[PDB]
């Protein structure tokens, strides 16, 4: 685990997520999707605690699949956030809790609108234009108060967003073996398999 | 051993009558005649003491009840079945209204309480419904004076004036001939004392008849002094005393 | 009405009793048990020809050395299987071994009588357990809902079983090859049956020390239900 | 109808049809009595010799409960095993918490209370023994007889089973003719003739005799049975009587 | 907790209540299943006592399982919804731990074991429900179809209909259905189901639903006017 | 604060040839610097040739053989008095251990 | 012990009916009649009160018409204490729901929840069913207008108009007589009244014996407005169709 | 007719069993009386030991529940013993829990609330006994509770109960219709046991010797039971007069 | 007939028919046999099959090195209440290192039959057994009824037609119990007795099944070739 970004531009949010699994001094892996669509529109990222993370986004994943065969409905990204900010917010105040941190990106079609949202392991819920979770808001957040405009394109988004990635790649102690950049609109969610 | 009784005691017939509480109802027709008339600045309550036996002290059975400070109940039925209904429903007041808002419940959410244990009674396993009608009287800021009629079944209605038990259908038409919406309070008394007289056969006197009021606070009721949006209870139950002074000019 | 566990004037349980009247209704299933395996067949019995007679499952495998064949209220069977699965699993988990047959059927009656007023009600389904282990070899078993199991060197339950029974008295002997006792399952149920037997309506299976418990193709049933007629044919 | 087929189900007399069918099952079993003496109680009891293959002395009935206190009972046998059982555990709370060994009275409310108890619902039965018990406490010796209802009394003589009007009798006659006390050693001879000739009541089958007894004197306030020597010289002293 | 066993024995060795739980099957409204070729198709009988209904709204008899199995059912409407919630469950819980879409087998003997509980645990009684269970295993092209009942058994069917008058619709499809040639296509199978009710119903209008499942969860229910052709086509071709 | 494990000391020894096998240990049995007792067996016959020891804290090691006799005697009577082989009188000893992973018996064991 | 007395609520006829559910029904069937009809442009929800007295308090009394959130109101039929109980879980639902995903409860998911509640009690638990039938008049962003029906079994069905209560056959006729599809709001008020009307046991339909509400979008741009009619409102609206 | 078995009401709104209940109580055919002095609460009952075998000195229907309140039962001792350990229980824990003697009345509300709950409770029937609670409370002073089935209480000025209850009851009556007054204007307890054994001879007809009756006297602080020799020295008394 | 619906049910002469008709199915089992001397104990038992083609149905069964015992009527019912018994006998050796003395066995069967005969919803067992054992004070055999009551005696015999075997034992009495230090004369004797409940059928080889415990002897069973010496 460790960086996750999402950025929403006028009609898409683009989540980037890193690909490195270190344990100990060995990096396991360098391929790792830290991500799990929820629903066609709706798309969750993951960072926190190992194993807690994976089972916590499957979790969700579950829930929200059993309501749409349930409704043969959608739920809004409004409605999924809440949903997953309550499971957080319960989870703070149990014998164990789920030490883990997402942001939640989907596409609103009943409003036609992307939508941001940045959940911590509390329950800490917030929309935003551009979002981060861990160290790497110590960084990005700054450059995108620069950079963003509320009026970008998904392209404007992701040359933005290699603006980021080249900082945190400068920047940043560890290694994190890039990352895998997914885009959610009125079209649904796909992978940019160059970055 | 253990409750092996889960299952309900009342059940529909294929006529679509529930048995247990249309049998409840039966017993609170034999219940002595209890009545409520409302007026515009305050609500009484009327009901007679049959004594089980004259060496019995009728003073140490009250059939009367204060509830809250502004609410008061009276009955027709089984006795012991709105004793322990008493009981319950004051302790409802209390944990599910005023140890969450600081205040007493309004008039018609605490019949709703009560109505709903009388509910239960009909639903729940291994029990009998109660054997009651309840008349609660009652005042709040809100809604002002109100009177409610609930039954076994836990049906409750709002009234201007009624009555339940033994002579009820006689008593409820001397009310519809009596009552007007410029009643005031002392003019509603005098009108109870009337309708009740027809019910009861012995002696009619301050002794054998038990009659509260919900009215204007009571300061002199309070116990103390000091608080000024504290002003006393609204519930006051009228001695055998006042009651023969209106009896003489009857 | 009355209690689930109720004594008849007679000593015996009704609830018992009236399910074995059950167990009469069903299919017919039969065991045979020799020196060289263990013979299990049924008779499927379709109720409608629409039905895909190849999914009726009334032959089961428990464990690689354990086989089992039903008759009756088969649903009820499920839960008796599944218990018998965790048992030799378990059996394994705990010990790394295989689990005795009789140790098996012991465990699966010990399901039997619990119910009453637990389960609502006793199983509905009489089950053949056959298998083999190093102590005692070859084993078949009858288990019932009144928690009882015999060992039996050939059984048959269901609605045809006093007339199988009766002939398997006469044809059975210490001696019986496992083609033997193959040809004597197919000829007994071909006797009992309704509808006429052939290899979509009846299934065989066996359990050997070598190769384990083994359902029976319908091809490979075929050939002997045609060597069967040759042979009763030819004398 | 249908009163009697439910336990606690009032009649319309006000009676519980199924204690009172209890009460059938104690009048059917064997006799069993108790002696209340001058510093002590005595406990006797009939048993019926079904077999020659019956080992003599080894089907013992008459039970100890803590160490003081001696329980026989008459009817089911079972029943009565279950109540004592019970009577231990009642026993050995009250010591726990208290010290002190139970007294006899406290001990029989116990007994009485749990009794009792399998009256007030439908999904128990009554108990189908009267059981006879007493012992000796700081306020000295007490005799007390408990039934299927709960009733239990204290008793200066007590019997129950198929004989007990004729050991009623028999009781009755002691009392009077000895206001001042009856001994222990007394009434374990006492207990014995009135056992043989509560015996007239089911002499079928011939029978074999057992007693106990708590005394301060004699057996130190603890509950002891009666063998060899002391219950022989007792059988001797009742079959002189018969004849 | 209430105990009592109400799913017994009888001295002929019958469960009554099981029995009396397949009554309710036999009211309910006429269900049928037919596997072609290449697809299943599911029909529901609706019937027309009810007028002003609101068909947008009104629980359809036809349910989504996962994306690629379909239940439908005859009998007590309230039970099927029970049965069809700790369906869509398990299916979900497989998902999550088999990584995998569950198999029409499994997704039916789950169902079927639910329904076998309820014969034989206190307190409770049967479901008054017979289901048909249908669809494609994962990365899979034979096409399944299984029915259950209260009971809890359950088998494999080429075709199979469940409901009242379904002995009449049973019969038409023992004669019109041949295994060594099932409905080729989509339209073949469409046809031999709508045939097969029409048997039963009364009108072709709003009394007949019918459902078509293609490999690779392609699920889709036809509307009016699509039913309403093959009701016009199949009249036309019986005045012979 | 209580501490529920303690030391008894004491060593054991366990070698096996063609057609048998010995299992050794001393008699000894020690807390801190002191002698609990100079002959104090913790090597035992369990039945069907099984000889096993529980080497460590001794109220551990007592009971896990108690244990482990006791489920040679429970073998018996659930599987028609079958003879426990080694093998699977090994597997019995892993599972009566690991039952106890969160508060351990502090011995080691050898039969 | 207690099996002598236990009724067995939850078990089928030899026909494969559910005894309970059949006799709650028909308990139903004497409750006063409440009518609801979907227009486009609303839902008008109208209940008949049972036999009243002149000395009952006429204006803060509610016997049919409960509200369940700012969208959703149901009428009820049947016993008044069983629809109270399961308004208050119904109530508690729909702000579960909120609570939750911070959106108001879609219709159907809180009348699928009512009724499975009642399905439960026809199923296990040995307890007798609950004697109410709802009508459910609401609205959400997905169907818009709704009216649906829930009953002792547990089953539900949606309607564009609907009765339960007393003489449904009578009055569902009358329904499906003068309803069309095109129907406005005020239109549908009318028709409401007319059937009970003539429907009625009563001599003739007064204010006094009437409970009226109506769901419209006519608040101020797009939001929707629940009216429970006051008594002076009744008495206007029963003027204003030449009805009194 | 299984209506008539637990208590759930009959078709013209009654409860058989607890009707029954009320017939259980005179099973003793024993008598009880309670009256009231200026300062002590006097209960009186009949005591009859019919076999000879029995220990008379405990066969008792007086309990004394606490150091303040007595109670006597009619009805059946298993009963009438379940009846007085709860109602000592009761009387214990709201001594613990309140801090103050509970309340002869409110220790009869108590005991009249549980016997309610079994009229309504299916798998509990109700005790086939009248508990009559006796004190000297230490705000109303005299007092007489009594307790039935039913779950009805009531306060008496005096009260009887049994089979012969009525012509108890009236002779009462005629005598505080004579008086004028609510007690017996009697200065010492002593006194006020005369009154009551004289006017149950009176009205059951029946001379007493000293083994039976059993008597149970209330003043401040402290309630307890006579001896035989107490009562034979009070029967001596009425009879000098 | 109205008062046999349950065990909690008295009938109004007193009687439980419940526990009556559980007594009937032991009349309904087939014959066991017990007896013992002053140095050991032994059982006898005629096994049941199904058919020429089944099992002989075990009757007995070891409890612990010094106890087991002998079952007639309802099989599962012994299997559960031996269970209990091969417990309770466990429990004394774990915890106190003593053996179960057969006298407190029997009190512990009583007990646990018992209150199955006293509540709503169960049922009493439906099986008879013949305990016996060798303890600190000899030899012992019991029989146990599951109306509870347990009785110790020298020699008995339960189930179809065991009133044969109990009148040879009655006669035999002096005989057998002088029987010391000497099993196989003792299992004759035992033998002797279960040949007079015989009818039709005699002792085989796979139909005769023997158990004895005694001073220097486990409870072993005999079953098979085994037997062939006492036929
Ligand atoms: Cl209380």
């Amino acid at each position: 685990m460790d960086i996750i970004l999402g950025i929403r531009v006028q009609d898409s949010v683009i989540l980037a997520s890193s690909k490195a699994v270190t344990r100990g001094i060995s990096v396991l892996k360098d391929s790792d999707d830290k991500t799990r669509q929820l629903s066609p529109h709706t798309l969750m990222s993951f960072a926190g605690e190992a194993g807690d993370t994976v089972q916590f986004a499957e979790y969700i994943q579950a829930n929200i699949q059993l309501y749409s065969i349930r409704e043969d409905y959608e739920l809004s990204p409004q409605a999924v956030s809440s949903f997953v900010r309550q499971e957080l917010a319960k989870s703070i105040r149990s014998r164990r809790p789920y030490q883990v941190n997402v942001l939640i990106g989907g596409y609103d079609k009943k409003k036609n609108k992307p939508e941001l949202y940045q959940i911590d392991y509390l329950g800490t819920k917030v929309e935003l234009p551009y979002g981060a979770h861990g160290y790497s808001g110590f960084y990005t957040f700054s450059l995108l108060d620069h950079h963003y405009r509320p009026d970008m394109t998904t392209e404007e988004g992701l040359d933005l967003l290699k603006l980021c990635v080249q900082e945190l790649e400068k920047r940043m102690p560890m290694d994190f073996k890039g990352v895998i950049v997914k885009i959610v609109d009125k079209d649904g969610i796909r992978q940019v398999d160059d970055f | 051993m253990t409750d092996r009784y889960s299952f309900s005691l009342t059940t529909f017939s294929p006529s679509g009558k529930l048995g247990q509480i249309d049998y409840a109802l039966t017993a609170v027709k034999q219940g002595v005649t209890s009545l409520g008339i409302k007026a515009t600045n305050g609500v009484v309550i009327a009901t007679e003491k049959k004594s089980s036996s004259p060496l019995a002290m009728s003073e140490t059975l009250s059939k009367v009840s204060l509830l809250t400070p502004d609410i008061g109940a009276v009955y027709s039925g089984m006795g012991p079945d709105y004793r322990v209904l008493v009981d319950k429903s004051r302790k409802v007041a209390h944990t599910s209204y005023k140890r969450i808002y600081g205040e007493y419940p309004p008039t018609k959410l605490l019949v709703s309480e009560v109505a709903k244990i009388m509910q239960e009674a009909t639903q729940s396993g291994g029990v009998r419904p109660f054997g009651v009608s309840l008349l609660i009287a009652g005042h709040d800021e809100f809604n002002g004076f109100s009177l409610y009629q609930v039954d076994p079944s836990g049906s409750y209605f709002p009234w201007k004036a009624t009555a339940i038990g033994k002579g009820s259908v006689a008593a409820k038409t001397f009310l519809e001939k009596r009552w007007n919406d410029e009643l005031e309070l002392e003019d509603a008394i005098h009108i109870a004392l009337l309708t009740l007289k027809e019910s009861v056969e012995g002696e009619f006197n301050g002794d054998t008849i038990e009659l509260a009021i919900i009215g204007d606070e009571n300061p002199d009721l309070l116990g103390y002094t000091g608080i000024p949006t504290d002003k006393g209870p609204r519930f006051r139950k009228l001695t055998s005393q006042e009651i023969n002074d209106r009896l003489e000019a009857l | 009405d009355r209690g689930v566990s109720t004594f008849s004037p007679e000593g015996r349980l009704f609830q018992v009793e009236y399910s074995l009247e059950a167990i009469k209704l069903g299919s017919t299933a039969i065991g045979i048990a020799t020196k060289e395996g263990v013979v299990l067949g049924v008779e499927k019995r379709a109720t409608s020809p629409l039905l895909e007679s190849d999914s009726i499952e009334k032959i089961v495998e428990i464990d690689r050395h354990i086989g089992c064949a039903m008759s009756g209220l088969t649903a009820d069977a499920r839960s008796m299987i599944e218990h018998a699965r965790t048992a030799a699993v378990t059996h394994n988990l705990y010990y790394d071994e295989d689990i005795n047959v009789e140790s098996l059927t012991q465990s699966v009656c010990d399901l039997a009588l619990r119910f009453g007023e637990l389960m609502s009600r006793p199983f509905g389904v009489a089950l053949l357990i056959a298998g083999h282990d190093a102590d005692d070899g070859y084993q078949l078993f009858h288990a019932e809902p009144s928690g009882t199991f015999y060992r039996y060197n050939a059984k048959a339950i269901g609605s045809g079983s006093e007339g199988a029974q009766a002939e398997l008295l006469n044809e059975w002997h210490s001696s019986l090859t496992l083609k033997e006792a193959e040809l004597l399952v197919l000829k007994i149920l071909k006797q009992v049956m309704e509808e006429k037997l052939d290899e979509n309506n009846a299934q065989l299976s066996c359990i050997t020390k070598q190769d384990g418990f083994k359902i029976y193709d319908n091809e490979k049933t075929a050939e002997l239900i045609k060597e069967l007629k040759e042979k009763e044919a030819a004398e | 109808t249908g009163y009697d087929l439910s336990n606690s189900v009032f009649s319309p007399d006000g009676r519980n049809f199924q204690v009172e069918y209890a009460v059938k099952a104690v009048e059917n079993g064997t006799t069993s009595i108790g002696i209340k003496c001058n510093d002590g109680v005595v406990f006797a009891v009939e048993k019926l010799i079904t077999s020659k293959l019956l080992v003599p002395q080894k089907n013992v009935k008459i039970q100890v409960v803590d160490r003081h206190i001696g329980c026989v009972y008459s009817g089911l046998i079972p029943d009565g095993r279950h109540l004592v059982n019970r009577g231990r555990e009642e026993a050995a709370s009250f010591k726990k918490l208290y010290k002190t060994p139970i007294p006899i009275p406290a001990f029989a409310d116990r007994l009485g209370q749990y009794v009792q108890a399998h009256t007030l619902y439908n999904s128990v039965r009554p108990f189908g023994v009267s059981t006879i018990f007493g012992g000796v406490d700081k306020n000295g010796a007490h005799l007390y007889m408990l039934e299927p209802s709960g009733s239990y009394w204290g008793y200066k003589g007590a019997a129950t089973g198929k004989g007990r009007q004729s050991a009623k009798a028999e009781l009755e006659k002691l009392v009077d003719h000895h206001p001042e006390g009856l001994s222990a050693r007394e009434a374990v001879k006492q207990a014995a003739k009135i056992i043989y000739l509560a015996h007239e009541d089911n002499k079928e089958k011939d029978f074999e005799l057992e007693i106990s007894w708590c005394s301060l004197s004699e057996t130190n306030g603890l509950h002891k049975f009666v063998k060899g020597d002391l219950l022989q010289e007792a059988i001797d002293f009742a079959q002189k009587e018969i004849n | 907790g209430y105990d009592r066993a109400l799913s017994i024995f009888s001295p002929d060795g019958h469960i009554f209540q099981v029995e009396y739980a397949l009554e309710a099957v036999k009211r309910g409204t006429c269900a049928v299943g037919v596997k072609g070729k290449n697809c299943v198709v599911l029909g529901c009988e609706r019937r027309s006592t009810l007028k002003l209904q609101d068909t947008r709204i009104t629980p359809s008899k036809v349910s989504k399982i996962d994306s690629h199995v379909v239940l439908s059912f005859s009998g007590l409407n309230a039970d099927s919804r029970i049965l069809i919630e700790k369906a869509r469950v398990e299916a979900q819980s497989h998902r999550l731990t088999l990584e995998d879409p569950v198999t029409v087998e499994y997704l039916t003997r789950y169902v079927a074991g639910v329904q076998q509980r309820y014969t034989q645990s206190g307190g409770v009684r049967p479901f008054g429900v017979s289901t048909l269970i249908a669809g494609f295993d994962p990365r899979d092209d034979e096409p399944k179809l299984y029915q259950t009942e209260p009971s809890g058994i359950y088998s494999s069917w080429s075709a199979q209909t469940i409901g009242r008058n379904s002995k009449t619709v049973r019969e038409f499809l023992e004669k019109n259905y041949d295994r060594k040639e099932p409905p080729a296509t989509v339209e073949e199978c469409v046809k031999l189901t709508v045939r097969s009710l029409l048997e039963v119903v009364q009108t072709g209008a709003k009394n007949i639903e019918i459902t078509v499942v293609k490999p690779d969860s392609d699920i889709v229910a036809l509307s009016s006017e699509e039913i309403n052709q093959y009701v016009t086509q199949i009249e036309q071709e019986k005045q012979e | 604060q209580f501490n529920p494990y303690g030391d008894n000391g004491g060593t054991i020894l366990g070698i096996a040839g063609e057609d048998f096998a010995v299992l050794a240990g001393d008699t000894r049995n020690i807390t801190d610097y002191s002698i609990n007792s100079r002959y104090e067996p913790k090597v035992f016959d369990c039945g069907d040739n099984i000889v096993m020891s529980a080497n460590g804290f001794a109220a551990d090691g007592d009971a896990l053989v108690k244990r482990f006799k006791n489920s040679v005697k429970w073998y018996h009577f659930d599987h028609n008095d079958k003879k426990l082989s080694i093998n699977s009188a090994a597997r019995n000893i892993q599972h009566l251990l690991y039952g106890k992973r969160f508060f351990p018996y502090y011995v080691h064991t050898i039969i | 012990g207690s099996r002598r007395y236990d009724s067995r609520t939850t078990i089928f006829s030899p026909e494969g009916r559910l005894y309970q559910v059949e006799y709650a029904l028909e308990s139903i069937s004497h409750a006063g009649t409440a009518i609801g009809i979907m227009a486009s442009d609303g839902i008008v929800l109208a209940a008949e009160r049972k036999v009243t007295s002149t000395l009952l308090e006429q204006d803060t009394s509610t016997e049919k018409l409960y509200k369940l959130n700012d969208k959703i109101a149901v009428a009820v039929a049947g016993l008044t204490a069983d629809a109270e109980i399961l308004i208050n879980t119904a109530r508690i639902h729909a702000q579960n729901y909120l609570k939750t995903y911070n959106e108001d409860i879609p219709v159907e998911i809180l009348v699928r929840r009512l009724s499975d509640i009642k399905q439960g009690y026809t199923q296990h638990g040995g307890l007798r069913p609950f004697g109410v039938s709802f009508i459910y008049a609401g609205y959400d962003d997905r169907y818009g207008y709704q009216l649906y029906t829930s009953n002792p079994s547990g089953n539900y069905t949606g309607w564009k108009a609907i009765s339960v209560g007393a003489n449904t056959s009578a009055a569902q006729t009358l329904l499906q007589m003068d309803y069309k599809d095109d129907m406005k709001v005020d239109d549908a008020i009318e028709l409401a009244l007319k059937t009970l009307s003539k429907t009625t046991d009563s001599s003739a339909l007064t204010y006094d014996r009437l409970e009226f509400a109506t769901i419209r979008k006519g608040a101020n741009d797009g939001e929707v407005y629940q009216k429970i009619f006051k008594p002076q409102e009744i008495k206007d609206i029963l003027v204003k169709t030449g009805i009194t | 007719g299984y209506d008539r078995h637990i208590t759930i009401f009959s078709p013209e709104g009654r409860l058989y069993q607890v009707e029954y209940a009320f017939k259980a109580t005179n099973q003793t055919n024993i008598n009880s009386l309670a009256v009231r002095g200026k300062d002590c609460t006097v209960v009186i009952s009949q005591k009859k030991v019919p076999d000879k075998l029995l220990d008379p000195t405990t066969v008792s229907y007086i309990f004394c529940i606490s150091r303040t309140i007595g109670m006597v039962v009619n009805g059946p001792i298993p009963d009438a013993r379940n009846a007085a350990l709860r109602a000592k229980a009761e009387a214990a824990e709201f001594r613990y829990k309140y801090g103050y003697d509970m309340p002869c009345d409110v220790l009869a509300k108590r005991m009249a609330n549980l016997s309610q709950i079994y009229t309504q409770r299916a798998y509990m029937r109700p005790l086939g006994v009248i508990l009559t609670f006796v004190s000297v409370d230490e705000e109303l002073g005299p007092s007489i509770y009594k307790t039935d089935p039913a779950g009805y209480y009531v306060g008496y000025k005096a009260t009887a109960t049994g089979p012969k209850q009525q012509e108890i009851t009236t002779n009462l009556e005629n005598h505080f219709k004579k008086s004028k007054i609510d007690h017996i204007n009697e200065e010492s307890w002593e006194k006020v046991v005369e009154f009551a054994i004289t006017h149950m001879i009176d009205a059951l007809g029946t001379e007493f010797s000293k083994n039976d009756l059993e008597v149970g006297v209330a003043t401040k602080d402290k309630f307890f039971t006579l001896s035989a020799e107490n009562i034979e020295e009070r029967l001596v008394a009425i009879a000098e007069q | 007939n109205n008062y046999d619906g349950d065990t909690v049910t008295f009938s109004p002469t007193g009687r439980l028919f419940q526990v009556e008709y559980a007594l009937e199915a032991i009349k309904q089992g087939s014959v066991t046999v017990g007896l013992r001397s002053n140095t050991h104990a032994v059982l006898v038992a005629l096994k049941r099959n199904a058919d020429e083609l089944s099992s002989y149905q075990k009757k007995i069964i070891k409890c612990d090195e010094h106890m087991g015992l002998s079952l007639a009527g309802l099989a599962p019912d012994a299997r559960v209440l031996s269970n209990y018994l091969r417990q309770q006998c466990n429990y004394s050796s774990l915890v106190f290192n003593r053996k179960l003395a057969v006298e407190r066995a029997g009190h512990l069967l009583c007990d646990k039959a018992q209150k199955n005969t006293q509540s709503y919803g169960g049922r009493p067992y439906g099986v008879g057994l013949l305990i016996i054992g060798y303890d600190k004070s000899g030899a012992h055999l019991l029989e146990f009824q599951p109306s509870g009551n347990v009785t110790e005696l020298y020699g008995t015999a339960i189930g179809a037609r065991s009133q044969g075997a109990k009148t040879y034992l009655e006669r035999t009495l002096d005989t057998f119990i002088k029987i010391d230090g000497n099993p196989d004369e003792l299992i004759k004797a035992g033998v002797e007795a279960i040949s007079q409940s015989l009818r039709d059928e005699s002792l085989t080889v796979d139909n005769l099944s023997i158990a004895i415990v005694g001073k220097d002897t486990p409870f072993t069973i005999y079953d098979g070739e085994a037997v062939a010496k006492y036929i």
